[PDB]
């Protein structure tokens, strides 16, 4: 299991958009 | 039907002629757009809903109707200066041009001095998004639920020739009744054929994009299996702290689906996450019909959802009566608008 | 159907008959009453489950058939000094008579020396009320679920000239698989016509009740329109701590819907809580067929939910195997009944 | 249909047909047995899953389909000397012969030096058992979704001439879906006729079978009614400290039904917990159909549930990606298969 | 919102009938 | 148990003062 | 201490010269009151946290420290139409006079042309009362918590001359840290000796107050047996629909306690609800110490409670970021003040 | 103290001094023991709070006190036949002889004809048995306040020579306070030295219990051991299907401490889960202080946990005002006394 | 209410069959 | 992890005691 | 209310450190 990974990232909020 | 009996046969006859009045109908509206459709005095400011980088989100009261809409407004020279005009413009165009159950619909748009308004149906549930995040992960009912909403929206869009270039729970909004509503047509592009912009989140980036090769329609039904993926597993299947790293996971397609996944689930998305745009679920010779006839979608009746009269699993129940809590009791600002039109040719065609 | 498809037509050919088999019965019962059909030894005592003005309701479990019952006891003398005489007549001629999925069955009635006996069927689940009140507000779904069942009720008691008269959250007992029952016709009055009492609660008062200018069935869709209102909101339209307050909003008729009730349902909502009853849905020409064709219950199939079975957003659990606790482990009477008979005149028609 | 209209007519029609190419088929596996069908390097062994007498359950993953099976490892020698070489040999017959929606899959079996190996489909969401005794009870409707899917299974089994003999929450998996698996064929026998062997668990033994007089399928209708009632109670109908005393209780057959049971409920299990086998439901003329056209059944459609295409009330959420927390976190032990093939001809059917 | 007044009232609780 | 007596009075909500 | 040791003795010799500077100081503030402490101006105004019948209850934010309090507005005109005019000048006379832990701080005091104000601490946890409604009933060390803090309010108020006259869960409102703040002087007297007026809510009247017999201080201790008993049962002692029959229970004094309360708790509560004052506790010889030294406040320590160091059972966290979502999203006001002073010469003394 | 300063001196000369006082006088009612306090009549029968082998328990209330209690009624016949006599006899003695904080209190016993009475305290919060399994585990602070009171209770038992041969969360009740209570003292034995017979619970035996070589007071050190890890971990150290099977694993004491033990937790269980006596704690030299001043017991006050003001983790609020609903709403018999006297000369000493 | 009884029993966990 | 093991005995419920 | 911002951000999830 990676969801252990998943929580210890910064990416656990709101994820936003390269861009253009 | 989903496949009623050979009844199957209505429901593709009927989609079929459905589909076809819908082009006739966004092409008349797309190649002649609705311009300007009310004024500010026509609404009851009552609460900010958010803040943005172009300004902010209220939610607002239609004096005539006495109804609720979310109110984006937009400073010109924000966006002007953000560069975001033609994002801005397109995403207004193709919103006014649109009409299916699950897109968000502009209800008005205006402008004035110095805002563009677009005055959205507020959605009060949010986004799956946080609701997703605070349960965990999704049972498979529940994410097929919202799986065959998004089939349906895509197969429409795209008949419109529409590449949507943005999927992820943060733009699927749950409404009243527990049916998704998509927001942000931002990155959508009316292309037929094959275009080249780096967009979207890096997540749900597909292989191509990443690439820079040139790529199609097909890159929203890879972000259809990361989406499924991440409501029926709580993570996305390639995630990592620095973006790089998630397209370095991403151009090699590895994924280890969780245990509980069923063996049905698994092999749905084993073929729209695929690499091989000749292997890709939605991009091959059965278009859709291919995810639509899968085994996982056995027991949807896509007539059923489009109709809105399945039993929604989940629906939010935001607290606070008016005003929220959580929509948030903010410090309210004057929105000024000037005594002079700011860059008024740019925005010009709104 | 609901319009299953013009399926619509046998829906509405069904409703007809069905409408026409049950006046026709009704008449018969209501003509001529069925009286007295049970005695007290035949039912073992097992907990009180309340306690009135006129008297206890308990748990009985009628030995017979092994079936539990609610036993409503009144006693003759304290019906006769409250004044309830002809209000309680009233209620168990009106519910001999009938015969709805969603009312409440009066199974037993007899009296005695002391006491008059109506046996109920036993609804565990208890009043939509305390649900209410424990939950906070129901979401569009639940709260349409629900007004869906008091739509037919109303339909049909309205058909054998019955308006209700007292619609509330304390009168709509959930039963065991999830739907209504509605208890409490002691206010119900048979008129085809026009009527002149005050009777109901303050909160569910329609404007003409107020006012004292004679009234008719119309009073039930405003008190659907309130019920709507508090089962989608938390709290009632018009309410204020003093009746006499109450009233003074309810004739000015002045209701501001919360942000998160949908434009369908604030649109619903603004013609039940009509204050012109040539405006007043189900009141006007297409009678309720101006409720039941609303885009609100556009999802609603009323065949489906007569027939029990569509699945129901929310069973009561409630605790304690046999006596509950809820319920109530109270302080057990006896229940005396006299060597003599009396009232024997006055409860002569029971 | 379960009554469609006079679709009855169609349901019935098709129940007939079905269940006709399924003996066909049965026969076929039943007496040409599949064999052998795999080898152990053709899978990851994941987690152990549980510990038996016999040895392990292991989640595994088959290395060509990326799928996740559970695998029952029994130690031959150790089957041997429980003196269940028999039963073992049995189930498995059974197993590879059968097939329909709520049985649970045998998906590959072989043996090899040491131990015999039956890789089954992984059911993530466990046995009914636990959530039931977390939950408490279950709501009539949540009850008699599951109640729907054993009467179709026992239709199914009894047709192929197979009592199944063991029947509780125990062996009732609930899989991804919501939709019931039933495990353990370890004392189902295919017997036309009667039969003597003392089997179950005493809670759930038919009066016959503790009174050694010889039985028949009717056990099985028995043990629905033990079901259905510890489903809908919280508790079995006669449960002692000591399996004699439940005896004791069972063969008196004297149930106090809970007064939260519905009329309705309690009549269905009147017949089904019957002690003359003269008047056991399921075991009269109009076999299944008895239990099947009963008013607890009324909403049920018997297609919809076979076709898995009803909302289920719970689907568990057993927490864990990967490997879980509560299926464990145990010590793992090699599976060491020997230098020689120990008892070869004992299993040698297998 | 009103809300707030609603519970501040004692008519938060079960409400009986005029009458009659 | 007179709780069950409790929550049927509507004097389950807030109580005012009689007064003054 | 609470009894230390004989450290009791240093409790007691403390308490006793506490008090002493205590009257000192009150009668200093209440002979010469303080007197318009400050000016509209000074606040910004966040949100309308309450309406009531002389006007709103608001959060403000004190400009210079920023720091923010609940602003009860006052409108004279309304308040001289409702003949409160006294009572309101008498709550700010004691509010201005009096300094204990768990009594609410009046921070300012003004009026202007319109209103008067009073300016308290801002408690956002709110009243015991609702808390106490949503958790069912508290346990008795948590309602001792609470017994602990109001005793010593009492022992400090009576010793000023003071008689509350309005205990009830409504008026405690529970701060930051989880201690009692008790509300509202309006009915408070400052009389040495007996009274007359009828005054509380009828729960928790005691049976002389009901009698117009004369009464004193030893009101309080019978609503501390009140408080007591519906902190640790649910509800009151004494309730009936009508107040009136609140009475009539109230001057028999008959008490049933529930089993789950302790032996003890049953003697605490036997001595405070008693009818003859002679033998209600705080009204004997031994003052106070009765209650203080009753083994249900074995375990307190007076000092640790006084001195708010005990550890809090329960802290409230009201939700909503600034503005909170229940203190309430209203629909804001202005506040106007005249062009003229109403009411100059009636609250010529605030 | 615990260890207060150099205070763990007062505490250990008090703890000497209490312990002095308190042989004296358990001597002399152990020696003369108190008997037949009270009568039938006395009491009121509320509710059967259960029913047991000997007979039922019932809540009662003591007509004069008003005051409730638990009667355990046993019939002399069935006590007589299942050969329980001296078992409850020695009981009784060892309940009227024995005075502790947390030792459940026989107030009265009495006999009649047929039965026997042991009114004790009723403490409502029932068993930790049961919240410990709905719960799951407890927090080394919550377990560690539950040892604390079980280390006193057994200083204070086997100072006046009384092993108590059964600790288990079963006889463990939790109070109003939310402290320990120990119920059940028929395997308590008086014994200076050695005893025995074979008797506990599985789960709980020390494994010279086990292995009939004689034992002493050193056997219930070992159930501290077996209690203290279930209540940190869940689950027993040594648990199987089969008893005999626990026994196997006991007399090995192979136990694995869960990686959420504290290196400290660990190191105390080490030495009470001790199969050799030389080295088991308790029982060395320094006999409770070993345990008492074991670092896990480091923030332990003694004394203050033994006047009980600590402040208790968890209190239970079981539901049902005034007969709950989990002690039980059962079918309520008679107690049926004999007009003759059955067993008078072997209930004789009673 | 025999659930009460139910509890006290030991047979509230997992019941195997007697057997074979 | 033997709590696995644990909740599959019938030993999750009410222990009695073998005796006497 | 910025906490409605708060959520808003990205940055509700694990945050690492700029550095060194
Ligand atoms: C099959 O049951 C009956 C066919 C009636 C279906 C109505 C057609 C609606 C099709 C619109 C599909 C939209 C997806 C892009
Ligand atoms: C439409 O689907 C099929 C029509 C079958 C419906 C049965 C008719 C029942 C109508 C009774 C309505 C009661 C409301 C007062
Ligand atoms: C009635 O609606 C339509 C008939 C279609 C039903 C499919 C037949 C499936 C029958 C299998 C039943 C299995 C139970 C043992
Ligand atoms: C006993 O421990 C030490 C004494 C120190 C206590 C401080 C005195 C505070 C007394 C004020 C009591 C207020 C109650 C009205
Ligand atoms: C240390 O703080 C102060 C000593 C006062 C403690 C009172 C003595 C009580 C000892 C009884 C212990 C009971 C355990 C069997």
């Amino acid at each position: 299991t990676t969801y252990a990974d998943f929580i210890a990232s910064g990416r656990t909020g709101r994820r936003n958009a390269i861009h253009d | 039907g989903n496949a009623a009996a050979a009844k199957k046969g209505s429901e593709q006859e009927s989609v079929k002629e459905f589909l076809a009045k819908a082009k006739e109908d966004f092409l008349k509206k797309w190649e002649n757009p609705a311009q300007n459709t009310a004024h500010l005095d026509q609404f009851e400011r009552i609460k900010t809903l958010g803040t943005g980088s172009f300004g902010r989100v209220m939610l607002v009261k239609h004096k005539e109707t006495g109804n609720h809409f979310a109110m984006k407004i937009l400073d010109k020279q924000k966006v002007v200066k953000l560069k975001q005009i033609e994002h801005t413009l397109n995403e207004k165009r193709i919103l006014q041009a649109v009409n299916f159950p699950f897109l968000v619909k502009l209800e008005y748009s205006f402008k004035d001095n110095s805002n563009l308004y677009m005055v959205m149906e507020y959605v009060p549930g949010g986004e799956m998004f946080s609701h997703l995040r605070r349960i965990g992960r999704f049972s498979e009912p529940h994410a097929r639920f919202y799986a065959a909403q998004i089939v349906l929206t895509f197969e429409y869009l795209h008949s419109l020739d529409l590449i949507y270039r943005d999927l992820k729970p943060e733009n699927l909004l749950i409404d009243q009744q527990g049916y998704i509503q998509v927001t942000d047509f931002g990155f959508a592009k009316r292309v037929k054929g094959r275009t080249w912009t780096l967009c979207g989140t890096p997540e749900y980036l597909a292989p191509e994009i990443i690439l820079s090769k040139g790529y199609n329609k097909a890159v929203d039904w890879w972000a259809l299996g990361v989406l499924i993926y991440e409501m029926a597993a709580g993570y996305p299947p390639f995630f990592a702290d620095q973006p790089i790293q998630i397209y370095e996971k991403i151009v090699s397609g590895k994924v280890r689906f969780p245990s509980h996944f069923s063996s049905d689930l698994k092999d749905l998305l084993r073929n729209l996450l695929q690499v091989d745009l000749t292997k890709r679920f939605g991009n091959l010779k059965d278009g859709v019909n291919d995810i639509k006839n899968h085994k996982w979608f056995a027991t949807t009746d896509w007539i059923a959802i489009y109709q809105r009269k399945v039993e929604a699993p989940f629906i939010p129940k935001f607290k606070g009566p008016g005003d929220t809590s959580n929509f948030d009791d903010y410090e309210e600002e004057e929105i000024r608008v000037s005594i002079n039109e700011k860059c008024g040719k740019e925005f010009s065609e709104f």
